[PDB]
């Protein structure tokens, strides 16, 4: 972790870049840790990481900062040992962490890639003096959205989307939207489908939330969103299909 | 054990919303029958003003003996729901025991008569049982039993406690009394919220911003007065006289639906 | 050629179709009914609505009810129907025999208008044998 | 869980395996209404139905090796 860490800071405080580093899962860099402390002979801590689990795990997740040379953002798989968010290595680890995104098995069983849940994801960043006013508060109503349909998805098995009231149909159509407009095609999936792959700006992304969920695309179809970048690109694949609707 | 039964419970709440709505479900097959019934009576009514001599099942005369019929909830946990129906039950046969009345009782909930034959102190007699759907065999062993013991004037002022579906967090308990039938068409309270008939309460669950709640309809069916010339085929009595068990057992099969 | 017949149930529409001759059994008598017939209202009471499509004439057990028969489009309010062939000669007929041990129970009226009702279950069996 | 997934399976199992994860999930999903599937909606019956025979396709006795030219 470490030699990782000195090699992205190199780039750094050298060529003034954005640097990411992929630092697989951390508990094993506490393990690891945990490891080494038990064999130099030094008493064990709680539930058996090394003492100075906080200040080595510090040590390692320190350098991770935006020197007024360049940032030096990572991105850190955590695997939490017996799920618990409780003890001592996902604790000081979730103490440094700064935005938590879950790729999820069931939806990537979906196929909805990426697989990052929209939901159970969270960060700190989120938040509107950081954002944007208009960002927050665009992600707040696509998150209740998500959630409204969260929940709704338990009835719309039962009573079915005619029978629910037309307020919230609404609310499941735009959630559909949402669903599927998440899902956008990458630059390395190409080796695997054959799709180009569409890089979508922050600002894109934002206006074509705001268009979807304000209320102006409740026509176009559910499967138009799906695997489209911006969401002009969005419109143009329901043109197409209305194109090939006669035939 | 708890995730399981969370897994359980979710399941019964599933398994419970979709029973809900398959009973509205029949209900809104019955509705056609309701509405045309409806307005046959009123095209009665209105060819003939209530001039009668006929229909034993208009014996209004006196209170002499009731007969509260309650149907209750047949399962087991049942919710709040035998408790509060069976407590309203008793608060109205402790009423009926002060004027003196000697009422009987003819229940149609399993776990209902299954209370009842603990305590005879209630005298309660002649209970059945009918459940998972409101069967017209079932609705016409009830109608026949009430029918033949309203024929016999022992039992007059027949009234029935099913509570109706006014919500889904809770709904009360009310009572309407049956078997006088008011052949103007009204099937009404107990004095003091009585309704007018073709002015029906029709439920249909739909959901909120989000969960599951009952959005009520008060649909109102317009009754065609008369055909043209409208021939009359039978006696102007015994139309009636035929008509108002069928009115009866229409009544009973919806506050079973509804009580279900 | 037909009516559009539309026998009605507290749960059910038994026999939605187009029926060429109506034989529904009132209380005087079991009218006969052709097409373009004159609105009028008849008091079905217990017999079998017999329907002469022209397939055959096809059997319907009703027990009780009431049609209010207008031009070409008959609804009739029956209590409990039973159309084509959904009962069964067999154990109808056993029933039937069932309804007689039921008819001569006891007590005065309030039970032998019940023991009349039980005889029309038994009219519901003889249909079974109809057929 | 297996971390190569389908990668590993040959196209035969590649096609049909696919539909047994699918469907046994669907099955461990509708576990809960094992026994309450009181008359219910006839797609919840059906697969649910397919689910217990698929589990019954799942036990084998002992030490019996099933070829897969068999299992597929």
């Amino acid at each position: 972790g470490l030699t990782a860490l000195t090699m992205a800071e190199y780039f750094r405080d050298v060529n003034e870049q954005d640097v990411l580093l992929f630092i697989d899962n951390i508990f094993r860099f506490v393990q690891a840790g945990s490891e080494v402390s038990a064999l130099l002979g030094r008493m064990p801590s709680a539930v058996g990481y090394q003492p100075t689990l906080s200040t080595e795990m510090g040590s390692l997740q320190e350098r991770i900062t935006s020197t007024k040379e360049g940032s030096i953002t990572s991105i850190q798989a955590v695997y939490v040992p017996a799920d618990d968010l409780t003890d001592p290595a996902p604790a000081t680890t979730f103490a440094h962490l700064d935005a938590t995104t879950v790729l999820s098995r069931g939806l990537a069983a979906k196929g909805i890639y990426p697989a990052v849940d929209p939901l159970d994801s969270t960060s700190t960043m989120l938040q509107p003096r950081i954002v944007g006013e208009e960002h927050y508060e665009i992600a707040q109503r696509v998150k209740e959205t998500l959630q409204r349909y969260k929940e709704l998805q338990d009835i719309i098995a039962i009573l079915g989307l005619d029978e629910l009231s037309e307020e919230d149909r609404l609310t499941v159509a735009r959630a559909r939207k949402i669903e599927r407009f998440l899902s956008q095609p990458f630059f390395v999936a190409e080796v695997f489908t054959g799709s180009p792959g569409k890089y979508v700006g922050l600002a894109e992304t934002i206006r074509g939330f705001q268009l979807i969920l304000s209320g102006e695309l409740d026509s176009l179809p559910e499967q138009a969103f799906y695997l489209v970048g911006n969401i002009d690109e969005a419109t143009a694949k329901a043109m197409n299909l209305e194109m090939e609707s006669k035939l | 054990s708890v995730k399981n039964t969370q897994k359980i419970t979710e399941a019964m709440k599933l398994v419970a919303a979709a029973k809900v709505r398959r009973a509205q479900e029949a209900v809104v097959n019955g509705r056609p029958f309701s509405e045309t019934l409806v307005e046959v009576l009123y095209n009665m009514n209105e060819q003939l003003q209530t001039e009668d001599v006929d229909v034993p099942l208009t014996k209004i005369r006196t209170v002499k003996k009731v007969a509260l019929m309650v149907v209750t909830g047949d399962r087991g946990l049942c919710g709040g729901f035998n408790n509060m129906l069976l407590k309203k039950a008793e608060s109205r046969i402790a009423e009926l025991k002060k004027l003196g009345v000697d009422y009987t009782i003819i229940s149609i909930g399993k776990k209902g008569n299954t209370y009842f034959i603990r305590r005879p102190e209630i005298p309660v007699d002649r209970y059945f049982d009918g459940t998972n759907l409101p069967t017209a065999k079932e609705a016409q062993a009830i109608a026949d039993d009430v029918f033949s013991l309203f024929v016999s004037e022992e039992v007059d002022k027949v009234e029935m406690l099913y509570t109706k579906f006014v919500s889904l967090v809770k709904s009360d308990p009310v009572i309407h009394t049956l078997l006088p039938l008011s052949p103007k068409g009204e099937i009404c309270d107990i004095n003091g919220k009585c309704v007018d008939a073709a002015e029906d309460e029709l439920f249909r669950l739909t959901t909120k911003e989000g969960k599951l709640t009952v959005e009520r309809d008060m649909i109102k069916t317009e009754t065609p007065a008369f055909s043209p010339i409208l021939e009359f085929e039978q006696d102007p009595a015994q139309i009636l006289d035929a008509l108002l068990p069928l009115y009866l057992n229409s009544q009973i099969l919806r506050a079973l639906q509804e009580s279900l | 050629m037909t009516l559009n017949l539309c026998v009605l149930t507290p749960n059910r529409s038994i026999w939605n179709s187009e029926v060429k001759e109506i034989i529904l059994s009132t209380n005087s008598g079991q009218i006969g009914v052709l097409p373009n017939h004159a609105p009028t209202a008849t008091a079905v009471d217990i017999g079998i609505l017999r329907i002469r499509l022209n397939d055959q004439w096809l059997t319907l057990a009703l027990m009780g009810g009431f049609a209010r028969i207008g031009n070409n489009e008959i609804t009739i309010l029956v209590n409990d129907a039973e159309r084509g062939s959904d009962i069964d000669p067999q154990e109808a007929q056993q029933t039937l025999e069932i309804a007689e041990a039921n008819l001569r129970k006891a007590e005065g009226k309030r039970q032998k208008i019940e023991a009349n009702l039980a005889l029309r279950r038994a009219r519901t069996r003889v249909e079974a044998s109809n057929t | 869980v297996s971390r190569v997934g389908s990668a590993a399976q040959i196209k035969a199992m590649k096609k049909v395996a696919g539909k047994l994860k699918l469907e046994l999930a669907q099955f461990a999903e509708l576990e809960a209404f094992a026994q309450f599937a009181s008359d219910l909606d006839k797609a919840t019956q059906n697969q649910l139905a397919r689910g217990q025979r698929l589990r019954e396709l799942l036990k084998q006795p002992q030490s019996a090796p099933l070829t897969v030219e068999e299992q597929v």
